[PDB]
């Protein structure tokens, strides 16, 4: 009965940032991790990073280091993602992910959200 | 970094028969592997994980096998809502990397 | 046969002579039942799973609920979250000019004067610059959750709490000490109530814990999976001393009807931050033994230790409490060692910043103010366990860093033995 919900998005300008928010329900939010993945044509499913919702510690990707920022909010049980300094190849759909094996051995993530398009144009 | 290759993107198939799909890795990924079933317009769902153990609600049509640097999935007597794309993901270590995906289509 | 149920709490024959009913509740009506008997049983083997057990959530929920319900009859601090005009014109020390001394506010006090100029001393991390000039400041916690002063009656020590199962239920702690808590154990010592677990909160370290059997051990999920949170227990206890050297002035500003709020006056004595000492030889031998036993878990490549990454104050610091004050120690230089693959001298010291207002827990809920205390404070304890966390790179060095990222990892180091049947 676990559910991930994220809303829509609109067009942004290059050189700017974009705000993405996801919320979780059903299971207790502080006991697994939240992952971010990206789908686009002509590319694969490139890994973005993962966030601990209880603490502030995160882990990033070496391709995307410095251009992304992460934020947990345990009051509203939300995960916030900030891609910054957009480039024309980043027009893509974005997905959240609930991981399993919380504080143990994280192996495979199962519960995914709806996924939202983001498109950059000047 | 860890790079995978798969079968070619098109596999011929017929309703109610067997389908063998496979993907190869480049380094030691032990059994830290999982698969996903991508349907267009819908976020995909894991169906097999760790090459042996299935997830609840997913039937016994998807049998995973293999070890080392190549892994296989056999589909026995398939129904029409397995005509979608399949991705294989390693979770050995490091930033992750996904496969390119092969579709299942009717000739 | 295992099942899901709710246990209760018990205590020893020690009772509050100060009669602090609020914290006395920890043992107010909980039966002492101080008759711990042991039994031995044979022909039992079963896959124990400490990660997926049942009573750790029970422990976490009752600890957090006790911490919340210990503050309901106390005073509400809410009419203090106002504008803070803090000037810092003078400087007894150079590190005081950033929002600490004579931080004044216009307060309507007990004597019905609307705009009294009353000042206080505050800590620079505990205060935030409001979006404008630097002449005004704001409390970092009342933006998020409602702040509540702690009463003098809720002064806390770790009581060695005891869990007892009800009628029709039993608990089993496997005798095998080497048991990693994930797999088939052996001949079972059976009790009705476990040994005492003290509800101490800590990050990256275990203090006032329980010792090992004679050598150190490494426990976690089956190595078949990619283990991340590793709890390491040690056989050699290492003493740690943490101290603050400054006497403090305690002043009273009446903000509630008929009750008191306590604030910080002036600092008495030569001023320094908190500081902690670790014996170098025991620490070096401890990390040497931890590396040389952690090698056989991963017998292929090098292992190394790294300080924790950022994100908030708790993961970046060793966070604990002593004397009713919360301490955040750096601890970055304690985990910079790197090893190779294929008895007290020259003591090491670490800085440690102190805190007053903590966000505490239950962000759907309240938050804590800690009143100050006077006199130089020394706090001595023993460290027993580590909460390191594993990451792997593309190179041949497996990195570890202090962490765990849950309070449930603190309880799970001593509650791994028990399940309910
Ligand atoms: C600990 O001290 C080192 C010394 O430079 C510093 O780099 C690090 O940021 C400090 N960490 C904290 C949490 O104060």
């Amino acid at each position: 009965q676990v559910h991930l919900e994220q809303s829509g998005a609109e067009v942004k300008e290059p050189g700017s940032s974009v705000r993405l928010s996801c919320e979780a329900s059903g299971y207790t939010f502080t006991d697994y991790y939240i992952h971010w993945v990206r789908q686009s044509p002509r590319q694969g499913l490139e890994w973005m990073g993962w966030i601990n919702p209880y603490y502030g510690n995160t882990h990033y990707a070496e391709k995307f280091q410095g251009r992304v920022a992460m934020t947990r909010d345990r009051s509203t049980t939300t995960a916030y993602m900030d891609l910054s300094s957009l480039t024309s190849e980043d027009t893509a759909v974005y997905y959240c992910a609930r991981d399993e094996g919380g504080s143990g051995s994280y192996s495979y993530f199962d519960s995914w959200g709806q996924g939202v398009l983001v498109t950059v144009s000047s | 970094d860890i790079q995978m290759t798969q079968s070619p993107s098109s596999l011929s198939a017929s309703v109610g028969d067997t389908v063998t799909i496979t993907c190869r890795a480049s380094q030691d990924i032990n059994n830290h592997l999982s698969w996903y079933q991508q349907k267009p317009g819908r976020a995909p769902k894991a169906l097999i994980y760790s090459a042996s153990s299935l997830e609840t609600g997913v039937p016994s049509r998807f049998s995973g096998s293999g070890s080392g640097t190549d892994y296989t999935l056999t589909i026995s007597s398939l129904q029409p809502e397995d005509f979608a794309t399949y991705y294989c993901q390693h979770y050995s270590t490091s930033p992750y990397t996904f496969g390119r995906g092969t579709k299942v289509d009717i000739k | 046969k295992e099942a899901k149920t709710t246990l209760f709490c018990a205590s020893d024959a020690k009772a509050y002579e100060k009669k602090v009913h609020n914290v006395w509740a920890t043992h107010a009506c909980v039966p002492t039942d101080p008759n711990p008997q042991e039994m031995v049983l044979k022909n039992v083997t079963e896959n124990f799973n400490m990660w997926k057990n049942d009573m750790v959530d029970q422990m976490h929920e009752d600890v957090i609920s006790l911490w919340d319900q210990s503050l309901k009859p106390c005073v509400k601090l809410t009419p203090l979250c106002v504008t803070l005009n803090c000037t810092n014109a003078t400087a007894s020390n150079s590190s005081i000019i950033e929002g600490m001394k004579n931080c004044s506010f216009n307060i309507t006090t007990e004597l019905r004067d609307k705009r009294e100029k009353k000042n206080a001393l505050f800590y620079k991390l505990d205060i935030v610059q409001l979006d404008g000039n630097s002449s005004q400041y704001r409390l970092i916690n009342c933006n998020t959750s409602v702040i509540t002063q702690a009463c003098p009656k809720v002064s806390f020590d770790p009581i060695p709490i005891h869990y007892c199962a009800p009628a029709g239920y039993a608990i089993l702690k496997c005798n095998n000490k080497t048991f990693t808590g994930t797999g088939p154990c052996n001949n079972v010592s059976t009790v009705q109530c476990t040994h005492g677990i003290k509800p101490v909160v800590s990050t990256q370290l275990l203090l006032n814990g329980s010792l090992a059997e004679g050598e150190i051990i490494i426990r976690s999920e089956n190595i078949t999976n990619n283990v991340k949170t590793i709890i390491v227990h040690l056989n050699e206890s290492v003493k740690i001393e943490c101290t603050r050297p400054n006497n403090k002035t305690r002043t009273s500003i009446r903000i509630g009807p008929g009750q008191w709020f306590y604030a910080t006056g002036q600092v008495i004595g030569d001023i320094r931050e908190a500081y902690c000492n670790i014996n170098e030889s025991k620490w070096n031998e401890t990390l040497q033994r931890v590396s040389k036993k952690l090698k056989e878990y991963f017998p292929h490549k090098n292992i190394t230790f790294q300080p924790s990454s950022g994100g908030d104050l708790e993961i970046t610091t060793h966070s604990f409490n002593c004397g009713g004050e919360f301490f955040y120690c750096n601890t970055s230089s304690l985990f910079n060692r790197t090893y190779m693959a294929n008895n007290s001298t020259r003591t090491i010291t670490i800085h440690c910043r102190i805190k007053q207002i903590i966000n505490m827990w239950q962000e759907v809920g309240r938050a804590m103010y800690a009143p100050p205390i006077a006199g130089n404070i020394t706090c001595i304890s023993n460290i027993t366990g580590l909460l390191l966390t594993r990451d792997g790179g593309k190179n041949n060095t497996e990195t570890f860093r202090p962490g765990g990222g849950n309070m449930k990892d603190n309880w799970r180091s001593e509650l791994y033995k028990y399940k309910v049947v």
